[PDB]
């Protein structure tokens, strides 16, 4: 398979997960990822792209205005091999989550494209400029000569774009190949810039995409994200230190792990802390959800719709581990009393949504072991309903306690 | 690494010769006998169990390939044989040694074997008549010598091992029962019967389900066509002399007016598959009937099939699978992932499967406006869920005149069509297995005869498959319940379902609605239901619906009957009722199929419609034992794993322990057992694998561990649904009483564990009251007893039968008998009865609900369970006379347990030698003395009050001494220091841990408080004196 350009061949495609790894080198490279050193590299250089995710259009024009989905607009990428990373993951770089517009995050899928390129495309022999258009409002502008440095320089593709202070790099011209382009090795006298300015005509246009902007809350964007509100915390009870371990073995007995305690023990901060660790340490996917804000529990079906909504991301994604804050208000049983239980029909509204959710996890869970897991929240093990143990959904377990005067003194 | 693979006639202990090449990845100095790993890959969905061999250099294979002896793999090369193995070499050539060595020879050689004299003998001669080397040797359990020698037995503490000449056991065994005369070598005695060769076509050979799909890899004929072959059906070397032609790659069959031609392949040794079948793929069995087909025929006439269809026929099959909204997008672009490389080869109205994944629903696959080359990979990604039959609807062309015998479809050609259904019969299990090659959940393949009522049931159906001929519509329905949840209702029925190969419609009634019972909600609930129906029933196969949980729909309001509540539900039944009258009136057979938890509340209304109302038993001993045989199996442990270490039990378990140690749980608490132990072996198994040594190259399971699995299940079930406080105490600690203990246990003994005096219809002992003085301790040998017999439990505890609410308050009484029966070995105690047992004559005041709680419950404790028979129930109470006429038979308790105070100095003793073992006895001074010393009229309580007086002034003594030297390690630094700052943090055992001597019980033997009067055990007596004097 020889391009459109006999500059370039086509070696090998493959699909891998997207994982988080934090090894970059922006002072060297940018446009870049990292392969295992266990999946065999037939070219460092290649192409790259998400396969786009989102619901099915199960309602006629989605309730929305958006009518078709944008192209993969794939981008090449150098692949570096690395041995710290499991099999069949990629490590992203920073500046190319952004590119893929959305927020760093292990998940997604990549397409994978092996490639050659021929001596057709060695150093110099194609002066080429490159318009560097700014896409938002900016000072007066730089020296296009900086980006040349602050891009790394390893290299560029046609087309790309940068949001996190809103620049395209593009090129239209004649006396280039218009393709993947090396810059590593090139030297600066071999290449020029335009730094456009800016112009609404221009790229009002390209804001016809899907823009779900990354950065619309004031937090002075990528650049400072003067927004910092977290912190570490003090280890006091090596719970973390267990949990963490036995919720990622290779295969568990059940689905769900349930974690009780006082009022104001500290649970949300031990989860928050928890979800953390697991998504730096092992890969594991997490979303998570709070009883308080999705106030369908007044209806059924729309409940219902956010349950399939969880089932389905998460048998898209990798291994995931949801977590639910004070399940209580959820899925616990309505009254404390039993009281009269609807002339004992005990099927009160809540247990439904319960057994749904236990019935769809179950037929995820018998297909393979890691592919989805629950991590419940509550006030105390016997006051969530007990049908929650009748189906032996859960069966490990954990309690926080009083924090022992000698942690105790040294978290105060 | 994949390397090559050839098998040689060399015997059970030549060495495998390895690669020349990956000798340079391997061949090291520091092993004077190479050591490798096996593992040829099976036919199979699994991987393949480790072996280990001893192994050379090949000075002469080629290149990454090996020769391996062909007996360890339990045949000799009399067919052809896989051409690859996924072999490893092994860091340090380390080779676990075994413990146990184990082997079975018939009765003629092992006379030889005794003749033999000596142990050290019989290895001499043994050995070298084996041609075995000492310690060189490493063997597997299920190696077999030769035929009737050396069956290998067991093993330990691994499966296979080297073995240690000077140190195992070599044990022998003696097949008095020439077992070993059924083993063989699939090695044929003579040539087969009758060769056919010439003919133009060959009978007597059968047609097989595949127990899995096999790989593109496995054949070893691989032709680079993109689309050629799916039918890829095969067959052993007997079709060698049944079709001449060279085993031809394509072949023909007729039957019962059908065209089938099969791509058709050869067969290697290492199988499990049987002689003189067409072992055969889902969409062949699935083209024929159930009637079988039992005849081949050559022909070449592939050529024919023409390779240009201008248009494109087709249907989906009805069922329940295609009815919705929610599948129907995943199902129309599951025709292009269908069509899209699969060039048909065959004659119409054929019946091509195709399978997808259910969780997909709402999701984008990714290939609308994506295109390009993912899509093979995101099916890569995925795997299937669920089943769906499309039929080859006959295509209609103007290309060719021949159109029916058989035509390709090219997906370079655009056309399909979507005549709405056409209806089928779906194939029956015990001939399409179909389940178990797509890999989906199996259901549980129950047997045709222990459990009976399933016998019943999947009749009952067919009562209306078979009457069809008959013509009557006979309307055939059934209504199933069960005493206690999870009991697999809705499983059993689908086992049913496809066991008799009878579609099956499925709802469950706790999804199907956006609300329970409402107002003006009644057609939102019943038009759903009706819809849903319509969809399909009407249209295809035999009439088969399923309903779950209809109580949830179906329920009866006796009190709290207000309007706005009642007259909506009262509606709604008989709005239900009519509805399956309607449908059992306008559509064939119609059958319902119901389930429900509680069967009392059923609207009679609606019940007394329905007639079988079979009631399904939770399962018996002999029952369970299908149970874990099904979920130990390989099929099902050995997947929703994907890491490629398999998983298996191993010869030390045996289902009769399990049998022994499980009752009284469900098939939900079994699976929970065996996946716990699931979790603990891999558990073990990483945690070994962290340190450096010998551990087996497949994860393993331990009857321990099973059993402690037991254990913490029925523990999670008594904490969930039983008591609180579980029997827990060591009988050993309850000293001192004495024939008295004799007679009670054994009075709750033997109707627990001698059953065939007890299995009978008259009253057995079924209750007992206590009535000692206080401080002989009854509540603690109750619980001692229940733990002797693993009885379930249950506390009352006093008053709290007690509430508010005349008129509901004896709930808890007709709750005690419902907990019981849920837990048919329990006992029942009813601590300090006294709390709801005044004197029945009570008073001339008003009848309280003080008597009427109390008459009502011993009426029904003496008129139920009285036939029910299992439960025991206890009563304790330290004040014999408000207990005054319960004592006569009527109250039936009648046991006369004056289990008060101690009458013989031994005894006594006894107490402080069951009390005091926890901590540190002293025996410097003996124990005897201190009963001497006694005045006899203490209780346990007194003398453990005794011993804990002496043991705490014992401490207190050991702290006056502690302190004196934390205050002399003061007064040698600042004097100021944190009491943490020495003695604790070192630890100190000696300055701080127990001490006692027997000067500090006789100093604590005067001050104890004897609370009981001998004024009041005279009273007690002398109301025994009529209690029980007789
Ligand atoms: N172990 C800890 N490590 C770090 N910070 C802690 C720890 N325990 C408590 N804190 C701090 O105290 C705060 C109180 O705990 P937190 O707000 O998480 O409670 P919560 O689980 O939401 O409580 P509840 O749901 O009972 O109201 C935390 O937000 C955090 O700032
Ligand atoms: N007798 C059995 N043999 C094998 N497996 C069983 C058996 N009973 C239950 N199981 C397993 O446990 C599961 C029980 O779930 P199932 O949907 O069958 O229950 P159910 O009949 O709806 O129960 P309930 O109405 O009491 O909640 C089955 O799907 C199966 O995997
Ligand atoms: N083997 C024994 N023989 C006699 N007494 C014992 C024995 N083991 C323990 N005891 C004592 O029996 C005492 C229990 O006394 P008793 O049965 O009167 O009390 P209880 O269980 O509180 O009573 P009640 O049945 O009224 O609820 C314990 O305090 C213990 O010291
Ligand atoms: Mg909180
Ligand atoms: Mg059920
Ligand atoms: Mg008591």
């Amino acid at each position: 398979t020889i391009l459109k350009n006999g500059a370039i061949q086509l070696l090998k495609k493959v699909i891998l997960r997207s994982t988080v790894c934090k090894m970059d080198f922006p002072k060297d490279n940018l446009f870049v990822v990292y392969i295992s050193d266990g999946a065999q590299l037939p070219s460092q250089k290649g192409y790259a792209s998400i396969v786009k995710c989102s619901l099915r259009q199960s309602k006629k024009s989605d309730s929305d205005n958006k009518s078709v989905g944008i192209p993969s607009k794939k981008i090449g990428v150098f692949i570096k091999c690395d041995s710290q990373i499991p099999e069949n993951h990629i490590a992203l770089s920073s500046h190319l989550w952004d590119a893929f517009f959305t927020h760093p995050m292990n998940g997604a899928k990549i397409k994978l494209e092996f490639l050659q390129m021929n001596q057709a495309n060695i150093i110099s022999g194609r002066n080429a400029t490159v318009n560097i258009k700014y896409f938002g409002k900016d000072v007066p502008t730089k020296s296009g000569d900086q980006y040349s440095k602050l891009l790394g320089g390893s290299l560029l593709t046609n087309n790309l774009i940068l949001p996190t202070e809103q620049i395209i790099i593009e090129i239209k011209k004649g006396e280039s190949e218009q393709q993947l382009c090396n810059l590593n090795e090139i030297s600066n006298e071999s290449v020029q810039w335009k730094v456009t300015q800016m112009g609404k005509e221009e790229v009002k246009d390209i804001i016809e995409r899907h823009l779900p902007k990354h950065y619309h809350v004031k937090e002075t964007g990528e650049v400072s994200r003067t927004s910092k509100d977290e912190d570490d915390f003090i280890t006091v009870n090596s719970i973390k230190k267990e949990m963490v371990n036995y919720l990622t073995s290779p295969i568990i007995a059940t689905p769900a792990i349930i974690l009780d305690g006082k009022q104001g023990i500290g649970k949300t901060r031990l989860l928050k802390e928890l979800i953390n660790e697991v998504e730096k340490d092992h890969h594991i996917f997490v979303k998570y959800a709070d009883c308080e804000t999705l106030h369908e529990t007044s209806n059924l079906d729309k409940t219902q719709k956010l349950i399939m909504e969880w089932c389905s991301f998460c048998y898209w994604y990798g291994p995931s581990l949801i977590v639910l804050d004070n399940v209580e208000a959820l899925f616990g049983k309505p009254q404390a009393n039993d009281g009269d239980p609807s002339n004992n029909g005990q099927w009160d509204n809540a247990s439904k949504l319960l057994n749904f959710f236990i019935n769809q996890v179950t037929k995820i869970f018998n297909k393979d072991n890691k592919r989805i897991r629950v991590l419940f929240s509550g006030k105390q093990k016997t006051q969530i309903n007990p049908l929650l143990f009748d189906k032996h959904f859960v069966s490990e377990t954990w309690s926080l306690r009083a924090p022992d005067k000698h942690a105790r003194a040294k978290l105060l | 690494m994949k390397a090559s693979l050839t098998f040689s006639l060399s015997g059970i202990y030549a060495p495998c010769s390895i690669s020349r090449d990956i000798y340079l990845e391997y061949g090291d100095k520091k092993a004077e006998c190479l050591y490798g790993t096996i593992r040829l890959p099976q036919y199979g969905p699994g991987c393949t169990p480790g072996k280990i061999v001893h192994c050379v250099l090949d000075d002469s294979l080629p290149f990454c390939s090996i020769v391996v002896p062909s007996k360890l793999f339990g045949f000799m090369p009399t067919q052809p044989t896989m051409d690859f193995c996924y072999f490893e070499p092994i860091l340090d050539n380390v080779v676990p040694v075994l413990d146990s060595v184990t082997f079975l020879i018939n009765e003629q050689l092992y006379s030889k074997l005794m003749d033999l004299p000596q142990e050290m003998q019989q290895i001499q001669f043994l050995h070298y008549k084996y041609n075995i080397n000492s310690m060189e040797t490493v063997v597997h359990s299920r190696d077999i010598l030769t035929s009737g020698l050396c069956q290998i037995l067991n093993c330990s503490p691994f499966p296979q091992g080297l073995v240690d000449f000077t140190e195992t056991q070599l044990i022998l065994v003696n097949d008095t029962e020439q077992k070993l005369s059924a083993l063989k070598y699939a090695n044929e005695d003579e040539e087969y019967a009758l060769p056919k060769i010439g003919t133009n076509s060959a009978l007597s050979i059968d047609l097989e389900s595949l127990p899995c799909t096999i790989s593109r890899d496995l054949l070893r004929p691989a032709p680079h066509i993109n689309d050629d072959n799916s039918i890829y059906a095969f067959t052993d070397a007997e079709t060698l002399l049944r079709l001449d032609v060279t085993s031809g790659s394509f072949i023909t069959v007729s039957n019962m007016g059908c065209v089938r031609l099969v791509k058709l392949f050869v067969l290697l040794l290492p199988n499990g598959f049987k002689k003189r079948t067409i072992y055969a793929p889902p969409k062949i069995i699935a083209s024929f009937p159930d009637c079988s087909v039992v005849t081949i025929s050559k022909s070449n006439i592939g050529h024919t099939d023409i390779p240009i269809a201008n248009q494109v026929f087709i249907s989906r099959v009805g069922g329940w699978l295609q009815s919705q909204k929610c599948f129907q997008n995943i199902i129309l672009t599951t025709l292009k992932k269908f069509f899209s490389e699969s060039k048909r080869i065959l004659c119409q109205n054929d019946l091509i499967p195709i399978a997808f994944d259910s969780s997909m629903a709402d999701l984008n696959i990714a290939e609308e406006n994506d295109e390009s080359d993912d899509e093979d990979e995101l099916g890569q990604y995925y795997k299937n869920d669920s089943l769906v039959w499309f039929f080859v609807t006959s295509a209609e062309l103007d290309c060719f005149s021949k159109d029916n015998s058989h035509f390709i479809i090219d997906p370079n050609r655009t056309k399909l069509i979507t005549t709405n259904i056409t209806n089928r019969r779906p194939l029956p299990l015990s001939r399409s297995n179909l389940q178990r090659y797509y890999g989906f959940a199996e259901t549980f393949y129950y047997d045709l005869h222990i459990f009976p009522y399933v016998r019943q049931l999947v009749n009952i159906l067919e009562t209306s498959f078979n009457c069809s001929q008959r013509g009557i519509t006979l309307n055939a329905s059934v209504l199933l319940h069960s005493t206690t949840n999870n009991v697999g209702k809705a499983t059993m029925v689908r086992f049913a379902s496809k066991y008799l190969g009878i579609h099956l419609l499925e709802i469950d009634c706790l999804s199907l609605t956006s609300n329970s019972r409402q107002l003006d909600s009644t057609s939102k609930i019943i038009g759903y239901i009706r819809a849903k129906c319509e969809n399909v029933l009407p249209y295809a196969s035999p009439a088969v619906i399923f309903l779950a949980h209809l109580d949830s729909i179906l329920l009866d309001v006796n009190a709290n009957q207000d309007p706005e509540a009642i007259k909506l539900q009262k509606s709604i039944n008989f709005e239900m009722s009519k509805l399956l009258d309607d449908f059992t009136f306008k559509f064939p057979g119609t059958t319902f199929v119901g389930s429900v938890n509680n069967i009392d509340n059923v609207p009679s209304s609606f019940r007394s419609h329905m007639r079988f109302e079979i009631l399904v038993p939770v399962p018996s001993e002999a029952q369970r034992l299908r149970i874990f045989q099904w979920y130990l199996s390989s099929h099902e442990l050995n997947r929703d794993v994907q890491q490629k270490v398999p998983v298996s039990y191993m010869d030390n378990i045996s289902f009769s322990s399990l049998s022994s140690y499980s009752a009284g749980l469900t098939p939900l608490d079994i699976k929970s057992i065996v996946e716990t132990a699931r979790m603990t072996a891999t558990a073990r198994f990483y945690q070994e694998s962290k340190k450096c040594g010998w551990l087996p190259q497949s994860i393993l399971i331990t009857q321990e561990d099973l059993s402690k699995a037991t254990s913490k299940a029925r523990n999670e079930f008594s904490v969930s649904i039983g008591a609180p406080q579980i029997p827990n105490v060591t009988w050993d600690d309850i000293g001192g009483i004495d024939f008295v203990k004799g007679e009670i246990l054994d009075t709750i003994d033997m109707p627990l564990k001698h059953p065939e005096l007890f299995t009978s219809g008259m009253k057995k002992r079924s209750g007992i009251l206590f009535y000692g003085p206080p401080g002989t301790g009854k509540t603690l040998m109750a619980k001692a007893i229940a733990t002797n017999f693993s009885l379930n439990f249950f506390s009352v505890k006093g008053p709290e039968l007690l509430n508010m609410y005349i008129g509901e308050s004896e709930a808890n009484v007709r709750r005690v008998f419902q907990k019981a029966r849920e837990a048919k070995p329990c006992v029942i105690f009813f601590d300090q009865i006294d709390s709801v047992a005044p004197k029945r004559g009570n008073q001339g005041d008003s009848g309280g609900v003080m008597d009427r709680i109390v008459s009502q419950l011993l009426a029904e404790l003496d008129g139920m369970s009285t036939d029910a028979d299992g439960v025991f129930v206890i009563g304790a109470t330290n004040r014999p006379d408000l207990l005054d006429e319960a004592l006569l038979r009527p109250g039936r308790f009648d046991k006369l347990l004056y289990l008060g105070i101690p009458d013989t100095d031994t005894k006594q003793l006894n107490i402080l030698e069951a009390l005091t073992r926890k901590f540190v006895l002293d025996n410097d001074v003996k124990l005897i003395e201190l009963a001497k010393l006694c005045p006899f009229n203490y209780t346990g309580a007194d003398f453990y009050a005794l011993c804990s007086d002496a043991m705490l002034n014992a401490m207190s003594r050991i702290a006056r001494m502690v302190e004196k030297k934390v205050s002399q390690h003061n007064e040698l630094t600042g004097e100021n220091i944190s009491t943490r700052r020495w003695f604790d943090k070192i630890a100190t055992k000696e300055d701080t841990k127990v001490v006692v001597k027997m000067e500090d019980f006789l100093k604590a033997q005067e001050q104890l408080t004897p609370s009981v009067s001998r004024a009041e055990l005279n009273h007690y007596e002398a109301v025994r004196a009529n209690f029980e004097g007789a």
